Parts: C-alpha cells; sequence; structure tokens
C-alpha cells in the first residue's frame, strides 16, 4: 500500500525532474539564440561610462538637444538623450527608418525608465552613468517613450516621442 | 496563564504574528485604491479624506509595499521559522534573545513609520538612490531587518544544542528546513547591510555627498532576490510539514523536502542580476550567468510542485476519492487551513510561469517595469504566502492562545480566503495583460486617464479586483478581531500538539539525507557561489564609484 | 502511478510553455 505508493511517486518525480530540467535548458538555448541576433542590441553594453549629472545639461553632448542626433556610420545614428524630471530631450527624437540607432541615455537628477512602446527598448537610466542600447526601427511613424521607474510625483506624466521618418 | 510559563515562546510567537498581521491590514488598506487606479478609477480623493496624512499615491504605495512585502512577511517568517523547529525539538528557544528580536522589529518599525507617515520617505520599498529618504527610514528599516540576525542565532543555538544531545542523529525535518533557511538568509542579507552601512546611513546623515546608483542597486539586489525566498520558505515549511496532515494524508518524502530546501540555500542569492537586465554597466555575460542560475532556482519549486501535489493526491485517495479528479473532491474543502495554502498553490502556477519569463534575460525587456511584474508577484507573495499565513491561523491561533475557533468563524474564514484568492487571480489577469500593453508599474495612471486606451478591457478586471479585495479585507478585519477579541478561553487547545504531518517510510537513501546534513559544508558552497557571482562585478564597480547628489521629489 | 500529481504538473508545464512561447513571440514582434 504505502510502500508501493511511495516507490511509484518517487519513480515519477524523477521523470518530472528530468523533464523540467530539459525544459529549462531548452529555454537556455532559446535565450542564447536571441543573444546572437540583431534583437540583442537592446541589451545595454555593460561598459561603465561615467559622467557628471550636475554639468551634463551645460557641457558636452546632452547640452544641445537639436544636435543630439549624429551620424556615426554610413547607416548609423547615435542619439544623446536626456531623461530628467519629467521629460526627455530631444522632443521629439527624429531618426530615419532602417538605420541603426545607438541611444546613449543619462539623467541629470534621479533614475528614470526609457521604454519605447512598440519596441524592445526598455532600459534604466541612472544619473552618472550612460546607458547604451541599439535598435533599428523597421516602421516609420511615432513611438511614445514611457518612464517605467518611479521618479517622483511627475512619474505618471513623463512621456517622450520618437519620430521615425520614411 | 500557566501555559505561557511552560512555553514563553508561545507568547513571543504570538506577538510576532499579531504585529505582522496589524502591519498587513494597514498595508492592505492601500491595495484596493491601487487596483482601482490600474483600472483607471481615481478614488484617492476619498482615501485622502479617510486618511489625511496621505499626501500622494506614492506615499500610499510606499506604505503598502513596506508594510506588506517587508514587515508582515518578515514577522511571519520569524514567527514560523523559530517556533515550528522549537516545538518539533520540544526545546525552549533562548527567550532573552527572542524578546530582544521582537523589540528590535517593533522599535525599528515605529522609528521607520515616523518619516513614512510624515511624507519624508516616499521612495518606495526599494528606496533607490538618488531618491533620498529621511535618516529615520534607513535607521528604523536597518534595525528592523537586523532583528533577523538574532533569530538566525536563536535557531542555530537550538540546533547545536540538539546535536549536542544527539550526535550521529540527522537533524529533524522542520529544524533542517529552518537551519538552511536562516543560514541562506544570513548570506542573502549582507548585500543590504553593506548598502545601509557603507552608503545609505552615512548619506542620510549627510556624511557623504552622494551615492552611486549602480553600486546601490547591485548591493540591493544581492538581497532583493533572496528576500523573496525568505518570504516563501515559511509557507513551504507549513505546506510540507503541516499541509499533508491537514489534507487528510502524509508527507510523501522527507528527503525530497530537505532537497528542495538545500537547493534554496545554494541558489537563492547568486541570481540578483535578473533584477538588473535593464541596468547599464553590468557585462551581458554576467547577466547570462545570473539568468542560467535563476532558471536553476526554479528547480526546487518545480520539485515542490510534484511532491506537494503527490501528497495531496495521496490524501484524497486515502479519503476515498477514485479517479483522475476524484481525489480533489475528496479533500477537506471545509477546512480553511487546508483551503488557503492549496489555493495559493493554485495561483503559484501562473506566478511561477511569469517568473520563468522574467528570468529569461532578453524576455525581460518585454515586461520589465510594466504592470506584468506586480501581476507576477501578487500571485507569489500576496496570494500564496499571505493565504498560507491566513489559513494557518485556524490551527496556529488556538495552539498559541487557547481561544477556540467557532464554526461561524471557520466559515467567515473560508469566505475571506476564497474572496482573497479570486480577487488575486482577477487582478493578475488585469496586470499581466496591462503589462503586455506597456502600462508601467508604480504609476498613478488614473491621473492621466487618456494615456492607455488600449488597456480598457484589462482595466475592468483591475476595478473588479479592487472591489472583491476590499470585501475580503473588510471580512478579514472583522473576522480577525472576533477571534482575537473574544471573551472565551480553552487552554487544552493551547496544549494539543501542532498538527505536524507524518512521513511515509520506504527506505529513502539514508546517504542522500546524511549528505544533506553536512550543513557547514553546504553553507561554505553557498558562500562561494555568492563570491563568484558578485565578486568580479563589485570589484569593478567599487573601483569606479561615481556618487551623485540625492533628490527629494515628492 | 501518482496520476493526479501528473495532471497538476501537466497543467503547470502548459502554463509555463504558453507564457514562455507567448512572450518570446512578442519579443520578436517588437524586435
Ligand atoms: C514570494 C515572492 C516571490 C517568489 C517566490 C518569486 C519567484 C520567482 N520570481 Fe519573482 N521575479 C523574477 C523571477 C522569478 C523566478 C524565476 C521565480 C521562481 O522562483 C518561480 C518558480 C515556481 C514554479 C516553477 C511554480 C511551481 C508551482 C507550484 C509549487 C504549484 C503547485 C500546485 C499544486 C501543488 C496544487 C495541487 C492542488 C490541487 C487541488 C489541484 C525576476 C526576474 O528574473 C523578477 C524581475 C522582473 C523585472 O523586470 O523586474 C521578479 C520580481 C519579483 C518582484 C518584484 C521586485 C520589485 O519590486 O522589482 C517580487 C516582489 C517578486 C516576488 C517573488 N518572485 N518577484
Ligand atoms: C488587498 C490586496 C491588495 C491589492 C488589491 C493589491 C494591489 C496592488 C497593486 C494594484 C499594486 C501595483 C501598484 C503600482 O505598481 O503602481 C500593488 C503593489 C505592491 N503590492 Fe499589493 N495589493 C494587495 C496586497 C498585497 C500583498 C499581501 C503584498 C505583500 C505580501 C503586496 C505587495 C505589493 C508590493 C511589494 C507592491 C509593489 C510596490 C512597489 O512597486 O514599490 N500586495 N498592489
Ligand atoms: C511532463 C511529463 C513528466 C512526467 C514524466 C514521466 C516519466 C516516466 C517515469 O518516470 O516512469 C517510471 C515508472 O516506474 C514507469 O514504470
Ligand atoms: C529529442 C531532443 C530534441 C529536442 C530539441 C528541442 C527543440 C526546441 C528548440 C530548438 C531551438 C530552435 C532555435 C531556433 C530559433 C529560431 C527563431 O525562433 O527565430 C527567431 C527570429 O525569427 C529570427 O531572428
Ligand atoms: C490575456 C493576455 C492578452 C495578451 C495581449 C498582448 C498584446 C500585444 C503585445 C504585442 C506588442 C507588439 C508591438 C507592436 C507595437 C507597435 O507597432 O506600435 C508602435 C509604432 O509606433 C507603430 O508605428
Ligand atoms: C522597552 C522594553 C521593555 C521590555 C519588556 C520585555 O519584553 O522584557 C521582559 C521584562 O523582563 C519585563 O517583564
Ligand atoms: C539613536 C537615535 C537616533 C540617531 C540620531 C541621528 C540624527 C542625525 C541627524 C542628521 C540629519 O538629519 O542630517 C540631515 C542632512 O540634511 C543630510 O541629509
Ligand atoms: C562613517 C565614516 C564617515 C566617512 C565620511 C567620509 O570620510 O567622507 C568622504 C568624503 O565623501 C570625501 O571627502
Ligand atoms: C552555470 C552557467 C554559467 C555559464 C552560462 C552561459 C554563459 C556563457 C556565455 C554568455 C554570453 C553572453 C554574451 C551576450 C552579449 C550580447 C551583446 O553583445 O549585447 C549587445
Ligand atoms: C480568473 C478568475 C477565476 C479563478 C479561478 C481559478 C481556479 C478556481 C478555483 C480553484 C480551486 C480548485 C479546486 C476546488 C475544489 C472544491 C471541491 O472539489 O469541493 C469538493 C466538495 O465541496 C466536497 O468537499
Ligand atoms: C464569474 C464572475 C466573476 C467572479 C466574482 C467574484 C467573486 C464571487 C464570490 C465567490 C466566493 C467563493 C466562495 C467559495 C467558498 O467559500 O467555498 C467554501 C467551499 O465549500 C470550498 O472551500
Ligand atoms: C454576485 C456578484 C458577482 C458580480 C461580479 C461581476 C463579475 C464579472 C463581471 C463584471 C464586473 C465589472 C465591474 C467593473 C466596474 C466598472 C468598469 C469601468 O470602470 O468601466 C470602464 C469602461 O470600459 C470605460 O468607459
Ligand atoms: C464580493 C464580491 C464583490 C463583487 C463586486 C462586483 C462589482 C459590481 C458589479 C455589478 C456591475 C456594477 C457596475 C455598474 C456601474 C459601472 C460604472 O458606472 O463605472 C464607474
Ligand atoms: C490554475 C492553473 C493556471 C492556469 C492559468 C494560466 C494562464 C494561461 C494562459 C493565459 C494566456 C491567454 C492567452
Ligand atoms: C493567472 C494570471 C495569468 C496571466 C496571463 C498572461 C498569460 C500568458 C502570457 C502569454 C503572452 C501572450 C502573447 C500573445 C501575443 C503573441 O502571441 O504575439 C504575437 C504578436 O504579433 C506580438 O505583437
Ligand atoms: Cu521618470 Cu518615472
Ligand atoms: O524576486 O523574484
Ligand atoms: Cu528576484
Amino acid at each position: 500500500d504505502e510502500h508501493k505508493a511511495h516507490k511509484a511517486i518517487l519513480a515519477y518525480e524523477k521523470g518530472w525532474l528530468a523533464f523540467s530540467l530539459a525544459m529549462l535548458f531548452v529555454f537556455i538555448a532559446l535565450i542564447a539564440y536571441t543573444l546572437a541576433t540583431h534583437t540583442a542590441g537592446v541589451i545595454p553594453a555593460g561598459k561603465l561610462e561615467r559622467v557628471d549629472p550636475t554639468t551634463v545639461r551645460q557641457e558636452g553632448p546632452w547640452a544641445d538637444p537639436a544636435q543630439a542626433v549624429v551620424q556615426t556610420g554610413p547607416n548609423q545614428y547615435t542619439v544623446y538623450v536626456l531623461a530628467f524630471a519629467f521629460g526627455y530631450q530631444p522632443n521629439p527624437i527624429e531618426v530615419p527608418q532602417g538605420a541603426e540607432i545607438v541611444f546613449k541615455i543619462t539623467s541629470p537628477d534621479v533614475i528614470h525608465g526609457f521604454h519605447v512602446e512598440g519596441t524592445n527598448i526598455n532600459v534604466e537610466v541612472l544619473p552618472g552613468e550612460v546607458s547604451t542600447v541599439r535598435y533599428t526601427f523597421k516602421r516609420p511613424g511615432e513611438y511614445r517613450i514611457i518612464c517605467n521607474q518611479y521618479c517622483g510625483l511627475g512619474h505618471q506624466n513623463m512621456f517622450g516621442t520618437i519620430v521615425v521618418k520614411e | 496563564s500557566r501555559v505561557y510559563e511552560a512555553y514563553p515562546e508561545k507568547k513571543a510567537t504570538l506577538y510576532f504574528l499579531v504585529l505582522g498581521f496589524l502591519a498587513l491590514i494597514v498595508g492592505s488598506l492601500f491595495g484596493p485604491f491601487q487596483a482601482l487606479n490600474y483600472g483607471n478609477v481615481d478614488a484617492y480623493p476619498l482615501l485622502k479624506r479617510l486618511l489625511p496624512f496621505v499626501q500622494s499615491y506614492y506615499q500610499g504605495l510606499t506604505l503598502h509595499g513596506v508594510l506588506n512585502a517587508i514587515v508582515f512577511t518578515q514577522l511571519f517568517a520569524q514567527a514560523i521559522m523559530v517556533y515550528l523547529p522549537a516545538r518539533e525539538l520540544n526545546m525552549r528557544p533562548n527567550m532573552g534573545l527572542m524578546w530582544l528580536s521582537w523589540w528590535m522589529a517593533f522599535i525599528g518599525l515605529v522609528v521607520f513609520a515616523l518619516p513614512l507617515l510624515a511624507n519624508e520617505a516616499t521612495v518606495l520599498y526599494t528606496f533607490y538612490p538618488p531618491l533620498k529618504g529621511h535618516w529615520a527610514f534607513y535607521l528604523g528599516a536597518s534595525v528592523f531587518v537586523l532583528s533577523t540576525w538574532v533569530s538566525i542565532y536563536i535557531v542555530l543555538d537550538l540546533w547545536r544544542r540538539w546535536k549536542a544531545a544527539n550526535p550521529g542523529k540527522v537533524t529533524p525535518l522542520v529544524t533542517y528546513m529552518a537551519v538552511v533557511f536562516w543560514l541562506m538568509w544570513f548570506l542573502a542579507s549582507l548585500g543590504l547591510v553593506l548598502e545601509a552601512v557603507l552608503f545609505l546611513l552615512p548619506w542620510s546623515f549627510g556624511l557623504v555627498e552622494g551615492v552611486d546608483p549602480l553600486v546601490a542597486r547591485t548591493l540591493f539586489w544581492w538581497t532583493g532576490h533572496p528576500i523573496t525566498y525568505f518570504w516563501l520558505l515559511p509557507a513551504y515549511a507549513i505546506i510540507y510539514t503541516i499541509l499533508p496532515k491537514q489534507a487528510g494524508g502524509k508527507l510523501v518524502s522527507d528527503p525530497m523536502a530537505r532537497l528542495a530546501f538545500l537547493l534554496f540555500l545554494l541558489l537563492s542569492t547568486p541570481v540578483g542580476f535578473h533584477h538588473q537586465f535593464a541596468d547599464p554597466g553590468i557585462d551581458p555575460t554576467w547577466k547570462m550567468i545570473h539568468s542560467v542560475l535563476t532558471l536553476f532556482v526554479a528547480v526546487p519549486s518545480l520539485m515542490t510542485a510534484f511532491t506537494v501535489a503527490a501528497s495531496l493526491e495521496f490524501a484524497g485517495r486515502l479519503r476515498g476519492g477514485r479517479g483522475l479528479f476524484g481525489w480533489i473532491r475528496a479533500l477537506p474543502w471545509d477546512n480553511p487551513a487546508f483551503v488557503a495554502p492549496v489555493l495559493g498553490l493554485l495561483g503559484f502556477i501562473p506566478g511561477g510561469a511569469g517568473g520563468i519569463v522574467n528570468a529569461s534575460f532578453t524576455l525581460d525587456y518585454v515586461v520589465h517595469n510594466t504592470a506584468w511584474v506586480p501581476g507576477h508577484f501578487h500571485l507569489q507573495v500576496a496570494s500564496l504566502v499571505t493565504l498560507t499565513a491566513m489559513g494557518s491561523l485556524y490551527w496556529l491561533l488556538p495552539n498559541l492562545t487557547g481561544k477556540p475557533i467557532s464554526d461561524a468563524q471557520r466559515r467567515l474564514g473560508l469566505a475571506v480566503v476564497w474572496l482573497w484568492f479570486l480577487g488575486m487571480m482577477i487582478m493578475a489577469v488585469g496586470l499581466h495583460w496591462a503589462g503586455l500593453l506597456n502600462v508601467p508599474r508604480r504609476a498613478y495612471i488614473a491621473q492621466v486617464p487618456d494615456a492607455y486606451p488600449h488597456a480598457a478591457v484589462p482595466m475592468v478586471f483591475n476595478v473588479l479586483a479592487g472591489i472583491v479585495l476590499l470585501v475580503a479585507l473588510l471580512l478579514f478585519i472583522y473576522g480577525l478581531f472576533s477571534v482575537l477579541l473574544s471573551r472565551e478561553r480553552k487552554p487544552e487547545l493551547a496544549e494539543a500538539p501542532l498538527p505536524f504531518a507524518e512521513v511515509i517510510s520506504g527506505p529513502e537513501d539514508r546517504r542522500l539525507v546524511l549528505a544533506m546534513d553536512r550543513i557547514g559544508f553546504w553553507f561554505a558552497v553557498a558562500a562561494i557561489l555568492v563570491v563568484l557571482a558578485y565578486g568580479p562585478t563589485l570589484v569593478q564597480l567599487f573601483g569606479h564609484l561615481n556618487p551623485v547628489p540625492g533628490w527629494r521629489l515628492w | 502511478k501518482p496520476k493526479g500529481a501528473l495532471a497538476v504538473i501537466l497543467v503547470l508545464t502548459l502554463t509555463i510553455l504558453v507564457f514562455w512561447l507567448g512572450v518570446y513571440a512578442v519579443f520578436f514582434a517588437r524586435g
């Protein structure tokens, strides 16, 4: 009775522990795949790149939003975005479709979110560090940027815009 | 009471439970309002009248997370994971230490409440720099948490004392659980102790100008993850060692239960980057490492899902249920102590599933910082842990107080448990879905009513959840105060043994068990895994600190 | 055979699998 039941539950448990592990490892392979393809550009370069949040709006690349979009390759743009309480500059960010966008994002005050609705760009912005992420917009139009990290009482209204030109 | 002289640990455990519960009720008041908010309904003007110290949605949210996810959970863990091993061993915990632990918790709470209630620490329960909260939030919080070190000490004391009287015996099941649990917690907690000590405390007293966000998040998340397993494992000890008796059955395997627990000791801490997938300055390779490790940590729950399921099946068969479903009907659905844990186990299925999605590195970019995450964790902690606590009140409360639970109270209990459950499932559909439509977490959305038109359908679920859960909390308040403030007493309830389950014998391998009892060795291994998973990155960050000024923006 | 336990861990595996392949698909749509 019991001794029978206990052997059988145990025999099947092992089956299931082996099946589960396989499932997990399959997911590990499937994630590794994503890592080797252009869609992985949304992972931050995990390079430290320190800056001074107190001067970032008065000297260097974030201090002139109208010049923040710079061609840096035959088909590449780099964009120096500022996330701050409670907005982003440039507004809008204007980029061409089909080009590679390197977004270099920092904050002059507190941590913000940079999440481009419709895309996989979803990155934390920490004052004193630059966040570097890559994306190619495959479709023209307007994407909205949402702040997904509580930044204070303006949080709910911190929005920005990216315009991807045809 | 002469029961309290023989067992002073009943009174202490009682005080933890009560404080933890008060904390849950106050914390939960904010819940329904937040649900209506994720339903696009602004009922804050109503809360602000009922509770005029609430200046903002965000101060409510701080209170909610801190009260519910930090305080209640800890008090519950300290109540369950000291007292249960004590009773199994039939030995007195160091009572001087145990009152100490409770006072630290209490004073830390009161002290942190002060700036919290006064709008000086609206930073949420993650308190990420540069957001700069009042020094009494950091100091109260630090003393509150340190209180767990005294608990760690109490249980290891009990443990060694029994090993002293019994060399060459294996540690009993519950005690083994609690030892590995407390030792895991010690490791886990050093990340936050380091952040409070080198960074938060000095900064909040003005001894340093800034704090580096990257290094603070990193140290936070070292503790941030294993704190959640710290919330869950007390519920697991109950689900393992008490649930089966309550179901009418038995624990199908002691060794498998130790195994789960051992794996939690090894894999709860070295996984924190799964909270930092979207952070700058951490090498992708490390994020892959932690991602792998996190999928491993899923294993002991995959394991637990089968052991507990099998135990329940066994119980339902014993109780005369034939078939592929008949064992479910045969279970004691009239016993709130059975029903609450089992339901939490229900929702733990999708919660675990969401969890596995979160772990998968690149998949996190879909859901990170959206309503999805709150949907995931309400299944885990707001449902399965809390429900486990609630249900257990039906045995724990008489065991500790002597007061009887009437039939009417039992039924009220069922209702609360069920409503709480259903509300949580309904809200989990609202938040997951909402999250898939890029609605952010931690936002007073009702205040921007036209931002998320696409989310109208899932919003209605959030409203519905709001009301259901208001109803279950009101029922839970009213029920909890009947039992607690009831004239009658009955001390042989306070002496009837804890309903610990019996195991099924079939030889296990005694060697597996003996191998698992090499606790110092496993603790070593666990310690090394943290050094290998954190060391290289913390060395590189500590050599490039960039402290930045703090803000107050609330 | 712990047949009831097997149903439960079937439902869990499908839940996992749907959530996962569901989210992976979304990741590629947004990619
Ligand atoms: C108690 C509290 C919590 C547990 C437990 C929990 C488990 C997991 N989580 Fe998590 N989650 C994450 C990973 C997972 C992983 C892989 C799991 C796993 O441990 C889950 C494994 C479990 C299973 C595989 C399910 C087994 C199911 C069982 C045991 C059911 C059995 C059914 C029976 C027996 C019924 C039978 C009876 C009948 C009658 C039929 C990560 C990322 O990798 C994030 C960050 C995402 C982001 O962008 O921030 C995260 C963030 C959160 C947050 C938010 C933190 C914040 O504020 O930012 C919290 C509080 C939290 C809570 C909790 N988490 N999690
Ligand atoms: C009466 C039921 C309660 C309801 C209706 C509920 C509802 C909610 C909702 C709507 C939010 C998300 C708010 C946002 O991201 O802006 C939230 C957040 C939170 N809840 Fe609950 N809640 C309940 C009970 C609890 C329980 C018992 C726990 C802990 C055991 C808890 C832990 C949390 C935490 C940690 C947060 C995250 C706060 C933050 O992001 O800082 N919930 N709750
Ligand atoms: C016996 C008790 C069972 C009753 C439980 C009901 C069961 C489930 C169905 C509906 C509830 C919906 C309640 C939501 C209330 C208002 C929704 C709202 O705010 O509407 C937004 C609209 O889509 C934008 O204009
Ligand atoms: Cu910026 Cu939220
Ligand atoms: O913490 O998941
Ligand atoms: Cu975690």
